[PDB]
């Protein structure tokens, strides 16, 4: 309790926060200017996503998985 | 030498029974053979020379009531039978029903691969896939296995039995087919119709979708030009093996004089009583055609090679007439009472 | 819970039994060198 | 269609085969086939282990205080001895067999039926499948040869999923229950039905 | 019946005699014969439908148990029961094979369902089978009960538990076939019985065995007062 | 298969003795690699055959087990015993020489021919009766033999494990431990 079990309760938080962020690209990105999405926040959408990093943990290692946690050499533009 | 019989089914499964019946009095003589069905079903077996004497266990539910259970079991096994020949399909739940009946010779039926294929190994002859769906066909393993396999007993000892050759009681044949008859329209001078509806005809328990019944406007259409001409002038007899007093009263083949009868698996007096039979794909088809009764099958289209083998009954006698369309509800009627008005 | 618990437990110590008889009655059968197969079997293991 | 929440619609994809379809994933936890087919047996192999261990956490508890039988609380039967019984060893044993038979239905669902044609005689023919994934019945894991495949599936799966989602709930309350009441949970079931308005969560905080 | 007795005979002499020392390491081998007898010798004596073989697993593959169940147990208090259980088992064995010889003579079958139907023909022989096979089954009146009885009675009286119990349970099972033949002899339903005891011309030698052999198997159930008395006095 | 439900890697198509289907590192990639592969692997097959019961009937006679057998030549003035005799030539540097001539002349016999199937086979002169006469038992020979070296592998790994986990043990020693209390000595106690 002093470092790993505080240590694991940041990790829990800080992907939540991760996570979430990275749905909300995303979800916004197939827009006709995901500029406007981003200075000025959907909040209803943020908020259909927000519980969502409460099982980033199972999510993303599906993901990882899957094979769509990351990209491979189309990087730039598209 | 002992035997049992535990054929599954209703009655049109079940009727198709008799060849192998038969041929177990043929090449075992002089051998008791007894069988168990369903409570629909053992009412066809009040028509035979065969069997010493039926009896009623299996519909084959799920849970039956294990008091039910070994009952069963205490009389299947306090009698000795000697080769419980089965159906129904055992996967390795009902084969132990058959193991416990402490007999000699276990042959029957399994699964192919569905419903826990098993088939254990405390059996003998088990065989090919489940549905069981061509007639006279049918149990087509059974008339095979009992053949020949054994001895100098003569080469394949009669290869198919003669088809069905049931007999009729002349006390049956006599008082309850006259009193039904002559309660309305009678002169053993009429035809039979059977399909009508749907509770409990025959079903056959493998047509499936067509051969239910027809709209009984059809029906109608083909009865006003039975009687139609001197060659019957009697037939009116819608035949309906229903809860028809939940059906007389809307008989569009108008109620004016279509008589009505209510009956168990015993018509096939009724059959042999009448001028003929007109019927869709059912027991009446198979009862018909057993004894000369010239009948007219009519049900969907090329199931003929399945559910009727003997297409030369006697003279082409019993004729078939398919459906373009595959729909059993539509027909060239004009042409079915074509063919029909001859007889 | 009357028939379909008590009643199916006094029939199945009364039914394991007719499987258990005809089960264990099916092995060996004859083949006089299964008898004494099985004969040497025992002898050979009672030696502990 | 008498979802979890009536007036909130089901999502497109909870279409409704799977038996216990009530509609309910509302973190998009099974927008995906691939993913939601191997999230199916979990429930399925959870709440099987979820029936049986509350079972035992619970018989095992009710049995000792009556007083018919004796058995520690299944809090403190980890440490339990009665001989020839190394805690080392058993785990070793119980991952072997367990990883055998857990790694064979991996295979089952990663390939189905390449695990019934093989050398090892006298069983090669059960172990195919029970025709459905999650239901390996055949003629010795379902000894008592007892289902039709098809009909009852929808009926009688529908039983083992709404009794098994109970049952892993049930179990998450002993573990909670436990870790605040230091007690049984029979004990924690009985210390409440005295007194129910003062023996609440409220006052065991 | 002679190889039973002969063997027994011999077997109680050669390992008391020449083995004192090794009594706690034999005790034991016997009993594993024993609970295994009175086991397997009996639920195969269920599923059987021949008559000889029936009797091949119930009356030898069994009753070749509770004879043992005190050579075990004996501190020379028990002899006299082996002794007189042996006395009830030839009689009341004895009874049922001359039974059997006699209605498969007069009609050419053996399997079970053929007996069907013979209280009704021949009465006395139907009696007097059912007489003996109930004493095999060891019902109070009769004889094989005492037997049984006083075998247990010494045995228990001797310590070890976990024989006595089996030998009374087995008994409890063994009386399922006693009783399915004996329901086998009553019925009337005549269109049932076979015909090989519908032509049954029923009627010495084996008449007068059946007879004397039978009422042996009810009366020193009864009478065992001296018979105990005399099998007192053996030390051996 | 190895492990029934997985594919077969392309190139481990049967057509070798002893192959069923694995190789998860990929390291048979290269036919060339594939090739020497099968020859380091029969060798440390043959060699381990050979080295297990020399291991094992010593300590099932009087002798020392396989640690003790090589202690005199850590003390400087080490003299051997074969079946407890001291041999004269015991000392380590005399051994010492003879074992490095004569096992790299042999071994380098061994390096100087490129069948490169007699360097798995050669039979011959290795083969005094010819069981190489029908090559359907033949082929089968190489299976029980890759298969049994396979097996003498794991035991070689199985005594040095239990040598460290255990320091100065005998397999049998071992072996008897377990026997005492099979549930109480086990691999359990380690970790
Ligand atoms: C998989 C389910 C599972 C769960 C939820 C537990 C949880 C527990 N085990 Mg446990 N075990 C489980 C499986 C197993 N255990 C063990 C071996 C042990 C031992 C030796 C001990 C436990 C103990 C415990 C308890 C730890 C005390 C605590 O958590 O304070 C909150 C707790 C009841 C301890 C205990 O019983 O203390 C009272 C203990 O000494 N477990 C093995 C064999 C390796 C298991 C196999 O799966
Ligand atoms: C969704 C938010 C998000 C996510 C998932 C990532 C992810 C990543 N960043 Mg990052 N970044 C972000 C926002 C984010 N960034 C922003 C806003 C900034 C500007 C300050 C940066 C600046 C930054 C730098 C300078 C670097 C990264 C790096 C990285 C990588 C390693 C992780 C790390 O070092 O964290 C870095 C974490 C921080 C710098 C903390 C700031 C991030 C803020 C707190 C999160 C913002 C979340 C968003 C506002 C919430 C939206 C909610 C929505 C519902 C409205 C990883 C790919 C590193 C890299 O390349 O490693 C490979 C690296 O060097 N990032
Ligand atoms: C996942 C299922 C599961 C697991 C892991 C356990 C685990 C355990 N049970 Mg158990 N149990 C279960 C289900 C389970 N139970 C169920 C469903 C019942 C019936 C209601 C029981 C009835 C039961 C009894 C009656 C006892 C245990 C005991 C035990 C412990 C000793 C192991 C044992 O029984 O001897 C080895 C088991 C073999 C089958 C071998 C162990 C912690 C014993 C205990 O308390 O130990 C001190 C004990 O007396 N259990
Ligand atoms: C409760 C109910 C209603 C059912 C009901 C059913 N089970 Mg199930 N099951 C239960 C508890 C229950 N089971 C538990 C506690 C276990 C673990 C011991 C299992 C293990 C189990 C297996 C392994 C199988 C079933 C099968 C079946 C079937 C039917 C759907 C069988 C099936 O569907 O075969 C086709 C099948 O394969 N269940
Ligand atoms: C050093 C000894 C050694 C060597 C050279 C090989 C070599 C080989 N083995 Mg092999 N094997 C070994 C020990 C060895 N094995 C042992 C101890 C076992 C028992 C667990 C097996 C069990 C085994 C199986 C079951 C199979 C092989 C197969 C193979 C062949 C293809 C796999 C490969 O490239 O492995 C190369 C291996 C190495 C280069 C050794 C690396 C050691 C690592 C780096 C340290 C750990 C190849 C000729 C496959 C085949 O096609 O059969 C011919 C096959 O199906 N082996
Ligand atoms: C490559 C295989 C191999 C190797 C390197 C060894 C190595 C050794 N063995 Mg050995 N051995 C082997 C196989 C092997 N063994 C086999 C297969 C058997 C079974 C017949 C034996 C049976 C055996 C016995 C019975 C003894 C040894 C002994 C020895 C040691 C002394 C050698 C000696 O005195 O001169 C070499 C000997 C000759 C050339 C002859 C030495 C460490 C001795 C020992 O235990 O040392 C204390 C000993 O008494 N060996
Ligand atoms: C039980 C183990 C076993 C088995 C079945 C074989 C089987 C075989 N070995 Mg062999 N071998 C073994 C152990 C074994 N070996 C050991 C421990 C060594 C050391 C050798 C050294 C060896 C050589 C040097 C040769 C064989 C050869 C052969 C083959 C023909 C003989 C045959 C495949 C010969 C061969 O390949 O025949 C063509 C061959 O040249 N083996
Ligand atoms: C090749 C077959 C083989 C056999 C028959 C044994 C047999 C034995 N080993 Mg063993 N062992 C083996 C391989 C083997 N080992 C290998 C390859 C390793 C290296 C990982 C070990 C590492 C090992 C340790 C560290 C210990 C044993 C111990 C033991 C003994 C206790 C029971 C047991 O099996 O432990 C279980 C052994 C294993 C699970 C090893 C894997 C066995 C696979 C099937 C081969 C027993 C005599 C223990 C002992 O001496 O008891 C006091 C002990 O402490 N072994
Ligand atoms: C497996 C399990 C328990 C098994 C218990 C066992 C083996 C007990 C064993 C023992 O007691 C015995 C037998 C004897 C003892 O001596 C030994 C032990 C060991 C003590 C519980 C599962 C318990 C599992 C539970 C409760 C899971 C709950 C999951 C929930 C609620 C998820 C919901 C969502 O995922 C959905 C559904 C959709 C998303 O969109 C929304 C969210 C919310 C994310
Ligand atoms: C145990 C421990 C330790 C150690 C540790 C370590 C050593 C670690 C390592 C680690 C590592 C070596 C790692 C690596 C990594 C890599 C990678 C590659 C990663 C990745 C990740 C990712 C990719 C993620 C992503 C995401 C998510 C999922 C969430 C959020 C969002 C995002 C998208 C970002 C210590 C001593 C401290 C202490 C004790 C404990």
């Amino acid at each position: 309790g002093e470092f790993i079990t505080p240590g694991v309760l940041f990790l829990y938080i800080a992907g939540w926060i991760g996570w979430v962020g990275r749905s909300y690209l995303i979800a916004v990105s197939g827009e006709k200017k995901p500029a406007m999405r981003e200075i000025i926040i959907d909040v209803e959408l943020a908020a259909r996503i927000i519980p969502r990093g409460f099982i980033w943990p199972v999510a993303a290692y599906r993901e990882l998985i899957n094979g769509d946690l990351v990209v491979d050499d189309a990087d730039i533009g598209y | 030498r002992r035997v049992c019989c535990v054929v599954s089914g209703g009655v049109y499964e079940n009727v198709l029974f008799f060849p192998v019946v038969q041929m177990l009095k043929d090449r075992y003589p002089g051998v008791l053979v007894d069988v168990v069905a369903s409570a629909r079903g053992k009412q066809v077996y009040e028509m035979c020379k065969n069997v010493r004497y039926a009896n009623v266990y299996d519909p084959d539910d799920e849970w039956p009531e294990p008091a039910e259970y070994t009952h069963q079991l205490g009389v299947m096994k306090n009698r000795y039978y000697d080769m419980v020949l089965s159906t129904k399909l055992a996967g390795t739940g009902h084969a132990l029903f058959l193991f416990m009946s402490s007999a000699r010779e276990k042959v029957g039926y399994v699964y192919p691969n569905v419903n826990g294929a098993g088939a254990g190994l405390f059996l003998t002859e088990m065989f090919k896939p489940a549905t069981t769906n061509l007639a006279d066909g049918g149990y087509n393993m059974y008339q095979d296995m009992l053949e020949w396999l054994g001895r100098p007993a003569k080469g394949v000892p009669q290869q198919p039995i003669p088809p069905l050759r049931v007999s009729i009681s002349k006390k049956l044949r006599a008082v309850v087919e006259d009193k039904y008859n002559r309660a309305g329209v009678e002169k053993g001078k009429y035809v039979v119709i059977h399909g009508i509806e749907s509770d409990s005809v025959a079903n056959m328990k493998s047509r499936g979708d067509d051969d239910c019944l027809l709209p009984l406007e059809l029906w109608a259409e083909i009865a006003k030009e039975i009687s139609s001409g001197g060659n019957g002038l009697r037939p009116l007899f819608v035949m309906p093996h229903e809860r028809h007093r939940e059906e007389i009263e809307e008989i569009v083949g108008e109620e004016t004089a279509y008589l009505f009868i209510t009956t168990p698996g015993q018509l096939t007096c009724l059959i042999n009583d009448s001028a003929g039979v007109v019927a869709t794909n059912t027991a009446a088809v198979q009862l018909a055609n057993a004894r000369d009764k010239p009948c007219v099958a009519l049900f969907s289209s090329k199931e003929k090679a399945r559910l009727f083998l003997p297409y030369v009954e006697e003279r082409k006698s019993c004729t078939v007439v398919a459906s373009a369309t595959g729909k059993l509800a539509g027909i060239d009627i004009e042409a079915v009472k074509k063919a029909v008005k001859d007889l | 819970f009357d028939k379909g618990v008590i009643d199916g437990i006094t029939n199945g110590v009364g039914l394991a039994s007719f499987c258990i008889g005809e089960e264990i009655k099916y092995v060996g059968g004859g083949r006089i060198s299964s008898y004494l197969f099985f004969f040497l079997c025992y002898v050979s293991v009672f030696l502990f | 269609r008498a979802t979890w929440l009536p007036g909130l619609d089901p999502p497109a994809y909870l279409d409704g085969t799977l038996p216990g379809d009530y509609g309910f994933d509302p973190l998009g936890l099974g927008e995906q086939p691939e993913d939601l087919k191997w999230y199916v047996q979990a429930e399925l192999v959870h709440c099987r282990f979820a029936m049986a261990g509350v079972a035992g956490i619970l018989g095992t508890d009710l049995i000792r205080v009556s007083g018919i039988g004796n058995l520690p609380v299944w809090f403190e039967a980890g440490a339990t001895k009665f001989d020839f019984a190394n805690t080392t060893a058993l785990f070793f044993v119980q991952l072997l067999l367990m990883g055998f038979v857990e790694t064979k239905r991996y295979m089952d669902f990663v390939s189905p039926g390449s695990q019934a044609k093989e050398g090892t005689f006298l069983g090669i023919e059960a172990s195919l499948e029970g025709l459905q994934p999650g239901y390996p019945g055949g003629p010795l894991f379902n000894p008592m040869g007892l289902a039709k495949d098809i009909e009852n599936a929808n009926e009688v799966k529908l039983k083992e999923i709404k009794n098994g989602r109970l049952a892993m709930v049930a179990m998450l309350g002993f573990i909670v229950q436990a870790s605040v009441t230091h007690a049984g949970p029979i004990d924690n079931l009985l210390t409440h039905l005295s007194d129910p308005f003062n023996k609440n969560i409220i006052h065991a905080l | 019946v002679t190889s039973k007795v002969a063997a027994s005979a011999s077997a109680t002499r050669i390992l008391d005699i020449p083995f004192y020392f090794s009594s706690n390491e034999w005790h034991l081998l016997l009993e594993i014969l024993a609970i295994l007898s009175m086991i397997l010798g009996n639920l195969l004596a269920i599923t059987q439908t021949s008559m000889k073989r029936m009797l091949a697993y119930s009356s030898i593959g069994q009753i070749g148990y509770v004879i043992i169940g005190i050579i075990v147990g004996d501190s020379n208090d028990g002899y006299a029961s082996m002794i007189t259980y042996m006395l009830f088992y030839i009689s009341m064995n004895l009874g049922t094979f001359a039974c059997i010889v006699l209605f498969g003579l007069r009609t050419g079958t053996d399997n079970i369902r053929d007996y069907a139907g013979l209280y009704m023909k021949d009465p006395f022989l139907a009696l007097s089978l059912a007489l003996c096979l109930l004493s095999l089954g060891g019902l109070p009146p009769l004889a094989g009960f005492f037997g049984k009885l006083y075998l247990f009675w010494c045995g228990w009286q001797a310590g070890l538990y976990f024989l006595v119990s089996i030998g009374l349970l087995t008994s409890v099972l063994s009386i399922y076939y006693y009783l399915k033949i004996i329901k086998l002899l009553m019925t009337g339903r005549n269109q049932e019985i076979t015909p090989y005891v519908r032509n049954y011309r029923r009627s010495n030698s084996i008449e007068l065995s059946m007879t004397v052999c039978v009422i042996a198997s009810t009366i020193p159930g009864i009478s065992m007062n001296p018979i105990l008395a005399i099998a007192q006095d053996t030390l051996f | 298969e190895w492990f029934p439900g997985q594919p077969r890697p392309a190139h481990l198509d049967g057509s070798s003795p002893g192959d069923f289907g694995f190789d998860p590192l990929g390291l048979a990639t290269v036919p060339e690699n594939f090739e020497r592969f099968k020859e380091s692997e029969i060798y440390h097959c043959r060699w381990a055959m050979l080295c297990v019961p020399g291991v094992l009937v010593p300590e099932a006679l009087g002798l020392g087990n396989w640690v003790k057998a090589q202690e005199w030549a850590a003390l400087p003035d080490g003299q051997a015993t074969y079946l407890g005799n001291p041999v004269p030539w015991g000392n380590l540097p005399t051994i010492l020489a003879i074992e490095f001539l004569a096992i790299a002349f042999a071994e380098q016999q061994r390096t100087m021919e490129k069948d490169p199937e007699k360097k798995k086979y050669p039979g011959g002169a290795f083969d005094p009766l010819g069981f190489s006469k029908d090559p359907a038992k033949f082929e089968e020979l190489k299976l029980k033999e890759i298969k049994n070296g396979r097996l003498a592998m794991l035991a070689f790994v199985g005594f040095c494990v239990q040598q460290s986990a255990y320091p100065g043990t005998g397999p049998l020693e071992n072996l008897a431990t377990h026997l005492a209390d099979p549930w109480h000595n086990n691999i359990g106690d380690i970790v």
